[PDB]
This record gives structure tokens, C-alpha cells and sequence, in this order.
DNA sequence: ATCGATGTATATATCTGACACGTGCCTGGAGACTAGGGAGTAATCCCCTTGGCGGTTAAAACGCGGGGGACAGCGCGTACGTGCGTTTAAGCGGTGCTAGAGCTGTCTACGACCAATTGAGCGGCCTCGGCACCGGGATTCTGAT
DNA sequence: ATCAGAATCCCGGTGCCGAGGCCGCTCAATTGGTCGTAGACAGCTCTAGCACCGCTTAAACGCACGTACGCGCTGTCCCCCGCGTTTTAACCGCCAAGGGGATTACTCCCTAGTCTCCAGGCACGTGTCAGATATATACATCGAT
């Protein structure tokens, strides 16, 4: 039975920000729970927004608005910057 | 056909765009999911993870440790007002608390 | 040699606020959990991780409550926490 | 079984909470509060277990109960 | 533009429990908000239960469990009784 | 064909089973919806509505009124421990508060 | 004739706890709402019901806070509410 | 405009809250608290308005902001 | 007691606008039939929960002395409640106009879906280095003098 | 200030076990193509939000004054802290068993999807009666003597 997790990607990010720093299994579990939680929060807010506006599609606008509503202050500002940059790069292949 | 290029690599991300897309489609959130939504969400998740990990690594280095533990994560989250607000109703297992003694109790 | 009242208390505060291990004994806590669960469903089994999660949550909750109780006591110009302080904290919290 | 939560344990918890002096009635008050909290969480966890037609309360069940009562716990699978 | 509401049914129930008692528009709006809120709570809990158990269908069991989780004490007991009675009668046409 | 018989009438309910079913299917809750779920949900909603309305009508009669107002609804909800717990974090517009003066303030 | 301090206060408590009308003036509240909203987006219009909803929520919130502040005051063996009481209430509430 | 929330108004609110005696600094403290609350709610409501490509803040927007801030309001359409 | 002021409840009469009923229509729900796939059920296997034994040691229980903190009483002075005269702007009612919410029609871009391919991610195995435990010297800090 | 003693911090050595890396495989994401539809955009309507003027009057505001309450100080006594000694049961390790949780395979029945129809529910309209307001009054409560 294969059980998916965000361990690999969290580790990549860790190696990018702190090349010589590792992580314990407990801390990895914490990170996985955190990622799942934030995912749920954002997706749920986007879903509510879509329903409120009688739309059937969750788009980058919905994600952006959810981020602004949930993340406080500069967290939101930088998250929005990151998301926009990523979307632009993706759209330009 | 052409060599498979991941959407993560197309977006310059480490987080899995395809997986995020699948989780959105099968998570009973909406009827349809735009192509940019997984990219945006993945980028946001990556940014938040990077921030927390950086602060935790800093705390670890300050504690002469080379491995991040729940204690370091708790320190990083609770010492940042914004992160604390975001994670207000969350309990980090084996994280402990911040050293705080009321001034009136001191000798 | 006898330390004046308060010194050892403050040392304990510092030690426990610096450490992270669980402070309630595992076996007694487990027994409490099982006794409480007995009233809801009989012949209930329990995962070790289930009991550990319960312990972590309970300890965190109690620490937070003691923090609010302390604040209430100080507000009443006292340094000793009392049941009235716990009651006030819980009442204001909405519990 | 509630007496298993001894006075020294409650004292340690208070110390982590930054409490310097403790009244003698605090131990009984704390025991009652803890009992109530536990009852609520366990009730919800058992409800989840019964819905799954299981006989073993899982950590996931506990996590869900805490989450729905606004006491999200990280570290036990969600 | 037609805007659906629970006014008719709330009024019917009122006429059943208090034949000589009416209701103001403000109170009706309150009742509508109440019904919508409770609906959302139950449906969301049932959805979570289904997802947790890797099921794709929300059934009467999911509704019952959601009710038990949300409604306190005898509210839950009697609501469960009502739901079970209704389901039985419907299944027996 | 046969005369149309509503699911509400089949279940002996006043609340709309068909409407509840539609709201479930289009509310992004699950992929499929069982036949008994709308019936059960409608019955629960009806019961709760009946309870609140009955208590509000009683409060109105005690206030020598024949029409229920938000005040009466607030009185009914706040004077019942269980209903208050269910509706703890809810604000009733134009509901006011319960008459409560601390004993220490009395002359 | 002069009523002793406290009599009129208790009469006001009874009257306002029995009544349900909004206690803040509408026009000043509306001006406050618009001034605050101006910092987020310019040329913002407002529905009458939107302003009314805001007023209702604000009044409910403040009444609840004053209740907790009062409880804090009695806890400190006082009958007068103070800023420290408001601060304690809000801190304990998690705000 | 914050001064429009006059001292008598704050007193009335306190009276509904069961307060018998009021200190002189309470008015300024209350004004600050109200300002913070209002800012948060209005911010979220405006976010909803902007997402809807609207120029008018609606009651629904306000209701949603309150709901997501855990202050569900009944009587204004949800 | 007590009486006087005084606010508040209560009882009755006019009006008025808001709620309860009727009507026409239209669109969403019901009857009927179909396919197909999700869930129910039965067998299997293995892992992980429960139960028991023993020792041993760390933690809990208990006793006791005392000091410091809770708490009650008292005095004072000042800040807040009450009442009254003045002024200020909120409220209400009418009228204007224009911005923008809301609806309809059209069409094109975009996301669901589907089949073939394959490479990314997971399970399992192995090892070495970070950390933990132990012990002993250094430094800090506390309290009695 | 001093000094002794108790506690914590730090420094070094040894070991051990868990994190990091590697490898096989398999199934979930990618690519390429098709097709329906949803939402983006244009355009028109008409609702309601904003701006203003005028009059009225009720609420706010400023001030005077008295007194009840907040707060500081003092004394007392009791009960919680801190430490030494005894007891007990928590924890660790080790073993045994079995029961139930997860997995797989087969089947069947239950729900989505489509069509056709029709009735229930929802805008629009109206009328009439419950409640709001006004006035007089009775009654209970507060206060000073």
C-alpha cells in the first residue's frame, strides 16, 4: 500500500534554504500536517468564493483571493507575488 | 512523442503541481479546476514551507543543532507574530512553550 | 541550607518552560482514557498513537488554561492561582 | 482513575504555564476540567470509530475530534 | 428573478405547532438563515465523514453521524428519532 | 402516468425533500447522494425548526403577543442550554440580550 | 430630590437589557464605516443593509466585551470597569 | 469620525452589558477596540467586493466576512 | 414607619402599514427506464494490541517547620454619578439624478475526457554520523552574615 | 561586600540507532487530440445610492457638587513551600496469543442520466387587523426623616 506524502518536496525546499541542515521524522510529520492543513484552508475558501459568485470553476483568481483572505499581512503579499510569478512562468512555457 | 516535462518544472517549482491538481479535482471543491489554480496553490504552499523551514533552521543553528526538531518549529512559529496568528489554534506535538515569566513574580 | 519560598518555584518554571517532555504519567493517563471511553462503547481497543495524541492535546489545553488562570490571579493583585481564577478564565473563554 | 493525575503532575503543568504559587483546591478543579475535556474529545473519537465500523480508536479519529472542536493537533497524521 | 427560500415550510411548521401564532418578516429571515446554517453544517460534516472513509456517497448513515457529532444531547437523540422515522416511512411508501 | 406524489408527502414531512436533494447534489459535498439522505436531513431540519418556533411562540404568548419577533427567538434560544450551545457563536439581529445583573451590584 | 449614585445606573441597565434598539447613531457610524473603508478601496459604494449589518455586529461584539470586562472587574473586587479589565478580557479571549 | 461614537453611546452599550460604574479611560479604549474590529471586517468585505468585480459593498459581503471571522450574523440574508 | 416624589406599568382608543391570502404562470421536481460501477459480503493473513512477570529505581506520599502572602479593617481624597441649562447635529421627509447592479445574447477559448507511455515516487535495505548519555570541572547565583 | 554551597552550564568521550541515500518497480502524471459549454464581453434597463435643503427636537455637552469607592497602609494568622524520609508503582524489557484491520475478489442493486410532463412555489396585488403611539392613571420603589 503506497501512502503519498509531501516529504520529498519539503526536503528539496529544506536543501535549498539550508543546504547543511537536516530534519527529524517528527518534524517531517509536522510539516506534512501543516501543508495538508493550509491546502484544505485555501481550497475551501476558493470553493466558497466560487459558490458565492455562482461559478463552477476554481481559478487562479479564486486562489489569490483565498490567499488574501487567509494569510495575514506580508505573508499574503509575498505569497501572492510567488503565485503570480509561477503562473506567469508556466503560461510562458 | 516529446519527453515528459513536469508542470512543476514548467512553473519553476519543487512542489507537485500535478498532485495538487488531482487533489483539487477529487476533493469535492468545484466542478472544474483551472489550469493555473494548481500552479498558484503549489507556489503559495512552497513559499510558506520555505519560510517556516528557514526560521526553524535558524533556531536550530542558534541551538548548535544541525537537525530541525518540533521544538525548533515551535520557536520559529511562536516568535513571529504573523505565523503565530496564522497558526493560532494549532498544537505542535512535542513543541513546548516559549520561556515567559510575568515580571511581578520575579524576586 | 534552605532556599527562600519562590526560588525553587521559579527554577521549576524555567526548567519546564525550557523542556518539552510530557508531564503526566503514561499508565495513569491511559487508564483514565479507557475508563472514560468505557461509558460510550464497551470492548474498545486503543492505538498507542491515539493515547499519545490524547495526552498531548490534554497537556497543551491544561498549560494554556493555567496561563490564563495566572493572568487572572495577577489581575486580582495575587500571586497564587485559585479555583475562582480557573472559573473566570474558562467563563471568559466561552467554555 | 482520575486520582492518577497526581498533585505533582498538575504542579508541573502549572510550572510550564508560568504559575509560581498554587492553592490547595486547584488540583481538584483541574481534575474536573481535564475530565470534561477528555470526555468531549473521546466522545467524538468514538463516534468516528463507530461510523467506520471499527473497534479500535485510531490516532486519526482523535485528530479529527480535536480538529472539529477547534483544537487542531499537528504531528499525528494531520 | 426567482429567489428560493424556506418561508413556506417554516410557516407551515409554525401553523402546525401554534395554529393562532404568526411571524414577522424579520423573524422569518432569521429562521431562513438558521435553516441554511444548519444545512451547511450537517452536509459538510457528512462530506468529511465520507472522505475520511474513502466513500463517494453521502447516505443516511453519514447524515445520522453528522447529526450526532453536531447536535448536543437530547437535541441529537430526538433529531435521530425523527430522521429514522421519516426514512422508514419513505422506504415503505 | 400516475399522479405526482411528492417525496415530502411520502415521508410525512413539510420540508422539501426534492429541494434538499438538489442542494446536496449541487453543493459540492460528494460525488453521489443516497436516496435516504435528503429525507433524513429534511426531517432533522424540520424538527429543529419546530422546536425553535414552539419555544418562540411560548415566549410570545408570555409577552401577550401573537406574532413572533427576533426578540422572542433570542429569548427562546438563550433560555435553553442546549440550543444556546448549538447557536453559541451566532448573533441574532434585533434580538437584544437576556436580563442579567450581577448580584454584587444590587443595592 | 436626588437619587443616590447607582439607582439610575441600575435603571439604565434594566431598560437597555429589556430593549433591543441600536444604541449608536446611524449617521456617525456610517461616516466611520466609510472612512475606514476608504483606506482599502476608493470610490466605494455601500448598501444600506450592509451598513446596518455592520452596526448590528459591532454593537453585539461590544456588549459581549463589556460583559467580560464587568466579570473581570468583579473578580478584582471592584465595581468599576477599567482599561486593564478590557485588556484582560480580550487577551483571554485570544484576540 | 471615531469621535462620533460618543461617551453616552459607549455608556449605553456598557449598560446593556450590565456595567454599573465606568472609568473615564474606557471611552478611548472602546473606540480603539471598535476601530480594530471594524477594520478587520471591512477589509474582508471589500476583498469579497473586489473579487466579485463590484463597486458596491453588499450585505452578503458583510455577512460572509463575519461568518469567516467566526461571528455568524442572522437576519441579513444568511 | 412614613409620606412624598417619581418613574414605570397598565388600560383604553385611533390609526396604519405590514402581514396573510389569492392568482397566474413557469420551471424545477416527479414518473419511467436505462446502464454501470460502487459498495456489500465473504475469506485470508498478518500485525499490533492486550495480558502477564519481574526488578529497580525514580517518583509519589507524608511530616514538619516557618515565612510570606491572603485578607480584613481603616482612612482619605478624588473621580465619577446625578441633575440642569445650552447647543448641536441627527433624523425625517421630499426631490434628483446618475452610476452601476443585473439581465440577455453570442461566441470562442478552455477544461473534461480518453487512450498509450513512461518516468517520478514509494517501499525496502543498509550504513554512518549526529546526538544522547555520562562524568567531571567552571561558572552563576542565592542567602546568611 | 563576602563567602560558601547548591545548581546549572559546558566540555570531552563513547556508543547506537535513526536519518539519508540507493535501487527496483508500478501506476499516476503526461501528451496528443476532440468536443461541448461556461464565462467573457457588449449592450440595454431601471434601481437604488448619493447629494442636497429645511425644519424640528432629542440627544450631546459643559459644568457644579457631593459622596461612594479605589487605593494605600497595617496587622494577623494560616497554609503553602521546601526539604528529608519512606513507600509504591511506573517503566523497561521480554514473551505469548489472538482478534481484528487491511486486502482481494465477486456480484448486484442503487444512483446518475435522459426525457416528458405537470403542479407547486414564487412575484404581484390587496385588504384588514395587530401593534405602535398617545394619554391618563395606578402603583411600587427609593429616600430622607
Amino acid at each position: 500500500s503506497r501512502k503519498e506524502s509531501y516529504s520529498i518536496y519539503v526536503y528539496k525546499v529544506l536543501k535549498q534554504v539550508h543546504p547543511d541542515t537536516g530534519i527529524s521524522s517528527k518534524a517531517m510529520g509536522i510539516m506534512n500536517s501543516f501543508v495538508n492543513d493550509i491546502f484544505e484552508r485555501i481550497a475551501g475558501e476558493a470553493s466558497r468564493l466560487a459558490h458565492y459568485n455562482k461559478r463552477s470553476t476554481i481559478t487562479s483568481r479564486e486562489i489569490q483571493t483565498a490567499v488574501r483572505l487567509l494569510l495575514p499581512g506580508e505573508l499574503a503579499k509575498h505569497a501572492v507575488s510567488e503565485g503570480t510569478k509561477a503562473v506567469t512562468k508556466y503560461t510562458s512555457a | 512523442r516529446a519527453k515528459a516535462k513536469t508542470r512543476s518544472s514548467r512553473a519553476g517549482l519543487q512542489f507537485p503541481v500535478g498532485r495538487v491538481h488531482r487533489l483539487l479535482r477529487k476533493g469535492n471543491y468545484s466542478e472544474r479546476v483551472g489550469a493555473g489554480a494548481p500552479v498558484y496553490l503549489a507556489a503559495v504552499l512552497e513559499y510558506l514551507t520555505a519560510e517556516i523551514l528557514e526560521l526553524a533552521g535558524n533556531a536550530a543553528r542558534d541551538n548548535k543543532k544541525t537537525r530541525i526538531i518540533p521544538r525548533h518549529l515551535q520557536l520559529a512559529i511562536r516568535n513571529d507574530e504573523e505565523l503565530n496568528k496564522l497558526l493560532g489554534r494549532v498544537t505542535i506535538a512535542q513543541g513546548g512553550v516559549l520561556p515567559n515569566i510575568q515580571a511581578v513574580l520575579l524576586p | 541550607h534552605r532556599y527562600r519560598p519562590g526560588t525553587v518555584a521559579l527554577r521549576e518554571i524555567r526548567r519546564y518552560q525550557k523542556s518539552t517532555e510530557l508531564l503526566i504519567r503514561k499508565l495513569p493517563f491511559q487508564r483514565l482514557v479507557r475508563e472514560i471511553a468505557q461509558d460510550f462503547k464497551t470492548d474498545l481497543r486503543f492505538q498507542s498513537s491515539a493515547v499519545m495524541a490524547l495526552q498531548e492535546a490534554s497537556e497543551a489545553y491544561l498549560v494554556g488554561l493555567f496561563e490564563d488562570t495566572n493572568l487572572a490571579a495577577i489581575h486580582a493583585k495575587r500571586v497564587t492561582i485559585m479555583p475562582k481564577d480557573i472559573q473566570l478564565a474558562r467563563r471568559i473563554r466561552g467554555e | 482513575n482520575i486520582q492518577g493525575i497526581t498533585k505533582p503532575a498538575i504542579r508541573r503543568l502549572a510550572r510550564r504555564g508560568g504559575v509560581k504559587r498554587i492553592s490547595g483546591l486547584i488540583y481538584e478543579e483541574t481534575r474536573g476540567v481535564l475530565k470534561v475535556f477528555l470526555e468531549n474529545v473521546i466522545r467524538d473519537a468514538v463516534t468516528y470509530t463507530e461510523h467506520a465500523k471499527r473497534k479500535t480508536v485510531t490516532a486519526m479519529d482523535v485528530v479529527y475530534a480535536l480538529k472539529r472542536q477547534g483544537r487542531t493537533l499537528y504531528g499525528f497524521g494531520g
